[PDB]
């Protein structure tokens, strides 16, 4: 406590009294002369103390300080998920105890943990007899961390692996994990450091933290600032000079992953560490947008209308990769406005979201596989390829992506429709190009040979099937035929109804003859077989023969409703047939005037066909909750409708105060 | 009215629907009969369409624990449900919260949120 | 959020509690010798306390005890004579001011008028509010009180004296006829602060040609500086805000004059409310329409030119922002 050190690189005094050693010894670091001045043995010392002051990044005094920059470099395979890199690296012969010491940290990386067990059981073997207190300290630790990991990975894998993976898996066999316990008997933690010899203790005390159960409490209680509002009336800034609270805040979250990374800490892979991660980057990027806001409010929106708060680059992307879940980031996607949030080095981004792709290529296609390590990478791989929406690509990088997530994929994290968002999401910013439409191409190929077996059955956790693929192939290129597609309906024969039902879902992509032998197979006689070929099927046009159908299914209804007007008893309904057909005429799909006389059945039916005469009073706002855009526009459109929905919407969002009305009369009405 | 099973309901404005964990057992048509049948919406209100489709919001049925694809009209009459808690007296809240919401399909398992 | 709207309870012991504050208050500032370290901590849980208090009803001896510490024993070095009005106009939502608490604000008018005599005074606000405001609160709600000692105050005062005119001249309207009359002869609108202090008291509804030409003088006068000031590179920013109350009133017609459209330029609120086919709107700041009242912003609704961008600009701060008040303004005049 003699001198104040900050993130910054500066130091100050402090609760000194004595010489200003540090000062001098900036003087001798400014000054050659001094230097020279000094003896040869000491000039020795200097030159270790510059060499060490420079690699941690301590510039200069404050008073003397200036412009200071700052970068941030991690000089490890752990941390740039170079796993071919590590493999190699293990295979290699260990030259050094600092050698072994890597290794271990690297086989636990990869999932091997009885291995790094092992491992750690050597390297503390040798390391009491070594004289290297470091190492020995550090590898007692991370052989703790790794047999409360391996308990809790047991505990968890007979809990609930079994039901998951769909069958009971066995990392570690019975002897071992009867070994480890034995021998990790009455071990405590807590007395590891008072054990040591006093000049251990006396010299490394700075890491005694890490013996104790939990560590960044004081990190994470000093969050509050960030949550401020009086500083944005007026900033005091007096928490650090030249420096606002998200600096020093991002600048301390650097240096805290800096050292548990360079120096292989297994406390990497805790819940502590991830909670931090999360807190301290959703706290920032929330006082940003909160800033942003701020400042469009007082000022005109000509001045930061589109100001970058928190810019993202390739370290915050690949922490928000790793240590967020997709819940997580779908709440800090509608809490904030990331679209607003450019992002920078994306030649890094783009390397690591298609070196994602050939690591699940290669765990994936490969039968063998690592229980733990894919446990512990397809979260990150998930959280990745969700998150690389925002980041523009290459067409080599997007294609490489696309096959690695539509085909090497495990059905097991992913779905039919559970994909089809990932890919939509990735189309928003790169239109598709034609390599990756013959990709998905390929993709419905093989999803329709896999409709050769009756057993065979999608499943969606979303209601999104191939159907959508060929809509997503159509909609960027209007004029495409699927030549593979095409000869299969050719070969297509009445036994293979389950084919012949599922390419009738993809009729657009066909080609004519294909199409024609197709729709030769499928008829409508009824106005529910109507129904289900415009659901299913893809009735295109209301035939004359379509509308006859309607009238007379109207007629019906109508002598139905005069004898219920008999009744007065209706039991209960399901779905109203009359509103689609009323609708449908309002879109001017059902061309005949003859509906019009079966009018005063339904509000919903009178009020879409004859909206001028049409008492607005029977009109339900709930209606309105099911209309989509294209409808939510026509009815703006009509003259006699857009008044009393406007005033309907007024009297809701007044009195309901709800956010879908309001959403909807400023999208679409105003 | 007050029971310990009606604490797991919630209300979602968005699509003015109820979402609960019961199970029904229905007759369909008056010609068919299932059991343990339950439904799931999926809100994707700018979905890929053509001129027909005009809903923002996809429903569908799924029969005992496995999916339910069904082309004949579609008729719905309630004549039990169940919660999965093993908690009784749900018909008759069922049938009235129905009665009370105009919506199609007011009450169901579980709401997806694509938009 | 809206607080009004939330239930409280236990009022009586909420009343304890700051009229305890308040006795604390009195207390401390009542002599010189004081705990210095106490004052800064208990200053901020006391400015807390009675700022928060808008939202409980008080009774009249706890309401008088509370408006005198506020007002007699607060430190001006915290609450200036603006904050000071601001906070004693929340707290007159739950129980309109009774005629004790006007007697207390007639004792500190009163008090304002003896620090006016001598000529080395002043009255220093940071939102632009006074003691002439305070006397406009007793007038929201008595409109015949006439105060007796400031009234005769008026009437002993002389030419020599000029601090005290313009400060009663500014508080007209509480003054007896006699004193109005002694007072109305001892001074005259000649600048444009007496031409505002008279359209506030009433003393001048409707702008004469001569204010007219005063007006124009002025502006003519601050185009000359600003036009040197852009020369020298060291443009100055407006301030007094008096162009502002000009281009509304130019937009509101209250003002005639074709030189009124020759004074675009140097402010955008001028600019906007002068000539708003021409208004470059990206330059449009939110906060104003807040500053708007009902009619202002009735008619801004009904300009062609206005409409658009403006409702643009509500529908960006209701879809961007935290506040309300932008969906009240869309909502209540716009749609």
């Amino acid at each position: 406590y003699d001198y104040h050190f900050e993130v910054n690189g500066t130091v100050v005094r402090h609760k000194n009294k004595g010489f200003g050693y540090m000062e001098r010894f900036f003087e001798l670091k400014e000054s050659c002369d001094e230097r020279s001045k000094l003896s040869k043995k000491q000039y020795e010392r200097f030159n270790a103390l510059f060499n060490f002051f420079e690699k941690n990044g301590v510039i200069c005094m404050a008073k003397d300080a200036g412009t200071l920059n700052t970068s941030i470099e991690i000089n490890s395979l752990a941390y740039h998920g170079k796993y071919d890199v590590m493999k190699k690296f293990i295979e290699e012969q260990s030259v050094s105890i600092e050698d072994d010491y890597k290794k271990a940290f690297f086989l636990a990386c990869l999932g091997r943990w009885e291995e790094s067990y092992d491992l750690y059981s050597n390297i503390i073997l040798n390391s009491i007899d070594e004289s290297n207190g470091c190492v020995y300290y550090l590898s007692q630790i991370n052989r703790y961390r790794i047999y409360q990991s391996i308990t809790q990975a047991v505990t968890q894998f007979n809990g609930l692996g079994l039901l998951t993976f769909g069958r009971h898996y066995k990392p570690f066999t019975d002897e071992f994990l009867a070994r480890i316990e034995r021998e990790m008997t009455n071990f405590n933690i807590d007395d590891l450091f008072n054990g040591m010899p006093f000049e251990f203790q006396k010299k490394y005390k700075i890491l005694e933290f890490l013996s104790d159960n939990q560590f960044l409490y004081d990190d994470t209680v000093k969050l509050f600032e960030l949550t401020n509002k009086v500083r944005s009336e007026m900033s005091e800034g007096s928490y650090s000079f030249g420096m606002s609270s998200d600096i020093v805040v991002l600048l301390r979250l650097y240096d805290n992953l800096r050292f548990l990374y360079e120096n292989c800490l297994w406390s990497v892979s805790f819940h502590e560490f991830h909670q931090y991660i999360r807190n301290s980057m959703s706290l920032l990027i929330e006082k940003a947008e909160y800033e942003r806001t701020r400042d469009i409010d007082e000022l005109g929106f000509s001045f930061f209308g589109k100001k970058s708060g928190f810019f993202m680059e390739y370290y915050d992307f690949v922490n928000i990769s790793r240590h967020f879940k997709i819940d997580d980031i779908k709440n800090l996607e509608r809490s904030c406005s990331i679209d607003k949030i450019r992002f920078g080095e994306q030649e890094k981004i783009e390397e690591y979201l298609v070196g994602i792709a050939e690591e699940i290529t290669k765990q994936f296609s490969a039968n063998g596989m690592n229980v733990v390590f894919y446990t512990q990478f397809i979260s990150e791989a998930k959280a990745a390829l969700y998150f690389a929406k925002y980041v523009k690509l290459s067409e080599e990088g997007l294609g490489k992506i696309v096959k690695a997530l539509l085909f090497y994929f495990p059905e097991r994290d992913l779905d039919i429709g559970k994909r089809y968002v990932w890919l939509e999401r990735l189309t928003k910013c790169n239109e598709l190009p034609k390599s990756i439409i013959s990709i998905i191409d390929d993709f419905l190929v093989l999803q329709a040979e896999k409709h050769i077996d009756q057993n065979y059955s999608e499943v969606s956790s979303n209601g999104l099937y191939s159907r959508d693929y060929g809509a997503l192939i159509k909609h960027f290129e209007k004029n495409f035929i699927s030549k593979r597609l095409s000869e299969i309906t050719l070969c297509l024969t009445q036994d293979k109804q389950k084919q012949i039902d599922f390419l009738f879902k993809l009729l657009p992509l066909l080609s004519t003859n294909a199409k024609s032998h197709l729709l030769s197979f499928k008829s409508v006689e009824n106005i529910n077989d109507l129904m289900n070929g415009i659901r299913i099927g893809l009735i295109d046009e209301f035939t004359p023969e379509h509308e006859e159908l309607i009238i007379e299914y109207l007629e019906t209804r109508k002598v139905n409703y005069i004898v219920e007007k008999e009744k007065g008893i209706q039991t209960f309904s399901s779905n109203d047939y009359m509103s689609t057909f009323g609708i449908w005429y309002f879109l001017e799909e059902i061309n005949n005037s003859k509906m019009e006389e079966f009018i005063g059945m339904d509000d919903q039916y009178d009020f879409f066909v004859d909206p001028e005469n049409f008492d607005y009073k029977k009109f339900i706002p709930s209606w309105l909750k099911n209309y989509n855009d294209k409808l939510l526009g026509k009815i703006a459109g009509n003259k006699h409708m857009k008044h009393h929905v406007i005033e309907v919407l007024k009297e809701r969002v007044k009195n309901s105060n709800d956010k879908r009305y309001l959403e909807i009369l400023m999208n679409y009405f105003i | 009215k007050d029971t310990g099973a009606t604490h797991d309901l919630v209300y979602h404005s968005k699509i003015n629907t109820f979402v609960w964990d019961v199970e029904f057992d229905i007759v369909l048509s008056d010609s068919k009969e299932l059991n343990k049948c339950y439904f799931v919406k999926c809100f994707n209100p700018y979905r890929i369409n053509g001129k027909c489709d005009f809903a923002v919001s996809s429903i569908d049925i799924f029969s005992e624990g496995k999916r339910l694809l069904i082309e004949n009209e579609f008729n719905f009459k309630i004549t039990k449900a169940v919660h999965v808690a093993t908690s009784k007296d749900v018909t008759e809240i069922v049938l009235h919260l129905s009665e009370r919401i105009s919506s199609p399909f007011p009450i169901v398992k579980e709401v997806v949120y694509l938009d």
